[PDB]
């Protein structure tokens, strides 16, 4: 619960988010992190959508060749 | 103790700008007789309202080998008495009736309080200083003189014992005569500073050494304006049309990086800052900078800067000895001052035998372990606090380390298990 | 006019003004569009933000700011 | 055991020569990746051979592990 | 006389904002600025920018004597 925005209201922040970019942000920051790939979150963020906008063209890929072919 | 007595001083106090340099010439000399002793050392002492801010005190004979002519102090107590003390050894005793000029020099802080506490933007900056009119000492002193010279002529108030004459920006005191030991009067003079009052509150000083022939350096600084709080409004248009404006505000300073520094960065919590001025000389790297906005009287700003230094201009080696020299300190400004550093030196993991040959007196802390990529063992970290640091303080330190020829080719063989391993998962499934 | 990227950092410039040179408990009144950005770079309490859950509030400040000085 | 009297160090892979290497190295492990792949994708359970993938997937590994390090540090995120 | 034009626009009457242009010329509406001189008097003037990108206002203290602020 966040009382430093819509004062003097507040927001229930994890009652009114999609949390599954964060949930993927936070489970590659731990991943790098363990094996001591110490990179910085907001690289992570920030980099974050060219990975799976690279993973969406295997995506489309799959999902063409099983409309038509290869 | 030996009877000896300041036989002649002439004291400056250098009040031009946010700190306090006082410097005595004194005629050190021995009154006893033949059957008195060689007296191989004397003895300083610090006026208990000034001993809380004595930033660096040396010494040195009066001599042209200033490298050399340097004095050793100890930092010392006498029984039963207050205040700090300091044991002074001498190259050469002192006979009975010989004579020795030394040259005394201490650098105070804080020691000018702006009076008024508060401006506007078109007022001016007054400060207060208190300080003494005679040569606090164990001895008595034949006579003395003081000249103090201030940031501007325009002196608001003075004390005005033995009718002192002033001309232009400087006053001068005296001659005092036979002045008792420990004696005191409180000099007092209130006067117009406009100079930069700033202070780093905090710097953090980390030294990243590795033998791919690099050693990266980060200074994370914290940078506060102690100068006359900032009464009103901050009018942006008078800031810009009238050069009165703000006389006292900070606008830009010029850092002096190592000659050698490549690869200079300048930035934020935020982001970059695209305002440093960056110049090449042959013997120093300048660079002008600006921060983010002008600092008044109580603002604050946090920056770090950092920058890569080739391995050869600074590593000596012995085989299987390695050992990093440092000059102490970055050149921020002249005249900067520091409350509290963080030194922090990262050697390779690995690194075994460590020990250091700090110039002067450093607390150190137990060595840290600090983890990166392609860390296992983790880099032993050298960790030391010190605090009330001035540019006299940019001087020389020395550390030593054992280090093996295989380690850093372990790295790579401990990165190629992660793809064998992969391949390996693949031929399994 | 010789093709060199002059560059306005003003937004950066008055957050981190905000965030070094204000009580850290002040309020900080603007329109929603900024209201991530101050939140973000000043760390200040806000108002009114772009995820418009109280249109009443941003009415609210809308008349604050339509409304005569007195 | 004094400053004065004693030697240096720097690393004999001299500062130009890092961008060579990287490159060679990644080409390699790029080759040898794809032949391996291509390999164990065409390659079936009559028809493979635990020794030659070995082979090839160990060559990969030194190849490309040693490529990316020079990668690294021409980037110069000094290890 | 709104609040927002009078903090936009507070001292900026007197700067020349081009060479070939009166003083106060407004380089987005094209037109000199009709309400040149005023005081404002329930805010004082905190921060404005380099470029007066951003202007911050503090929003004075309760008038300390009881008198009222006209």
């Amino acid at each position: 619960f966040d009382d430093r925005a819509w004062y003097p209201l507040g927001r229930i922040i994890g009652g009114t988010i999609y949390p599954g970019l964060m949930i993927t942000s936070a489970a590659i920051y731990h991943v790098l992190h363990f094996f001591h790939i110490t990179i910085d979150i907001r690289n992570v963020c920030v980099f974050l959508a060219p990975l799976f906008s690279s993973f969406t063209t295997i995506v489309t890929y799959h999902l063409t060749k099983e409309l038509k072919d290869a | 103790a030996p009877p000896l007595i300041n036989e002649d001083v002439k004291r400056t106090v250098d009040l031009s700008s946010h700190l306090a340099k006082v410097t005595a010439e004194v005629v050190l000399a021995h009154l006893g007789g033949g059957s008195t002793s060689r007296a191989t050392s004397f003895l300083l002492a610090l006026e208990p309202e000034l001993e809380a801010r004595l930033a660096h005190l040396g010494v040195q004979v009066k001599g042209e080998d200033e490298e050399e002519n340097n004095l050793e102090v100890r930092e010392t107590k006498i029984k039963g008495k207050s205040g700090r003390f300091f044991t002074v050894k001498l190259p050469v005793a002192l006979d009975p009736g010989a004579k020795i000029s030394v040259i005394v020099e201490t650098v105070y802080t804080h020691v000018l309080h702006p009076y008024p506490t508060q401006i506007t933007q078109s007022e001016k900056q007054f400060v207060v200083f208190e300080g003494n009119h005679y040569f606090y000492s164990p001895y008595p002193t034949k006579t003395q003189t003081m000249r103090v010279k201030l940031a501007s002529r325009n002196v608001e108030s003075y004390t005005k014992l033995g009718n002192p004459t002033r001309s232009e920006d400087l006053l001068d005191y005296g001659p005092f005569r036979d002045v008792p030991a420990y004696s005191q009067d409180t000099f007092k003079v209130h006067y117009e500073n406009n100079s930069p009052f700033l202070t780093i509150t905090s710097m953090t000083r980390v030294i990243e050494v590795s033998h791919w022939g690099n050693i990266a350096v980060e200074e994370n600084v914290d940078l506060k304006h102690t100068g006359a709080v900032l009464k009103g409004p901050f009018s942006r248009y008078d800031y810009q049309r009238q050069p009165d404006s703000g006389i006292s505000s900070i606008r830009s300073f010029k850092t002096i990086l190592p000659a050698a520094a490549q690869d200079v960065y300048y930035r934020d919590e935020i982001g970059n800052v695209s305002t440093s001025h960056l110049l090449i000389l042959d013997d120093s790297v300048e660079m002008e900078i600006r921060p983010r906005f002008p600092l008044f009287g109580g603002w604050k700003t946090h920056y770090i800067v950092g920058y890569n230094l080739p391995s050869y201009e600074y590593l000596y080696n012995l085989g299987d000895q390695y050992a990093l020299k440092m000059r102490f300190v970055d050149h921020v400004f002249d005249e900067q001052v520091i409350d509290s550093l963080t030194v922090k030196i990262i050697l390779p993991e690995g690194a075994k035998n460590i020990e250091i040959d700090s110039p002067y007196e450093i607390s150190r802390a137990p060595d840290e372990l600090h983890y990166t990529y392609l860390d296992t063992f983790g880099r032993p970290v050298i960790v030391a606090y010190k605090k009330n640091l001035v540019e006299q303080h940019i001087q020389d330190i020395v550390v030593h380390y054992t280090f093996n020829k295989v380690l850093m080719l372990q790295e790579p063989l401990l990165v190629v298990a992660a793809f064998y391993i992969l391949f390996f998962t693949v031929i399994i499934y | 006019g010789d093709g060199s990227r002059i560059i306005f950092d003003d937004f950066r410039e008055a957050y981190y003004w905000l965030r070094h040179n204000t009580p850290e408990d002040a309020k900080v009144m603007s329109w929603w569009d900024y209201g991530y950005q101050i939140t973000a770079m000043a760390n200040r309490t806000i108002l009114v933000d772009n995820n418009t859950w109280n249109n009443t509030h941003i009415s609210r400040v809308g008349q604050a700011m339509a409304s005569t000085e007195e | 055991m004094e400053l004065e009297a004693m030697s240096r160090y720097t690393s004999p892979v001299n500062p130009a020569v890092f961008p060579h290497l990287t490159v060679v190295l990644l080409a390699i492990g790029m080759f040898f990746t794809a032949w391996f792949f291509v390999y164990e994708v065409t390659s079936t359970k009559y028809t493979r051979d635990i020794y030659k993938e070995l082979l090839i997937s160990l060559v990969a590994s030194l190849f490309m592990g040693f490529g990316v390090l020079f990668l690294l540090l021409w980037v110069g995120i000094y290890v | 006389n709104c609040l927002m034009y009078k903090m936009c626009y507070y001292r900026f009457g007197q700067v020349y904002t081009e060479a070939k242009r009166p003083p106060g010329f407004d380089r987005v509406r094209n037109a000199e600025i009709g309400n040149k001189d005023f005081e404002l008097d329930v805010l004082e003037e905190a921060y404005t920018t380099e470029h007066w990108l951003v202007r911050i206002y503090k929003v004075k203290d309760l008038d300390n004597r009881g008198l009222s602020r006209t």
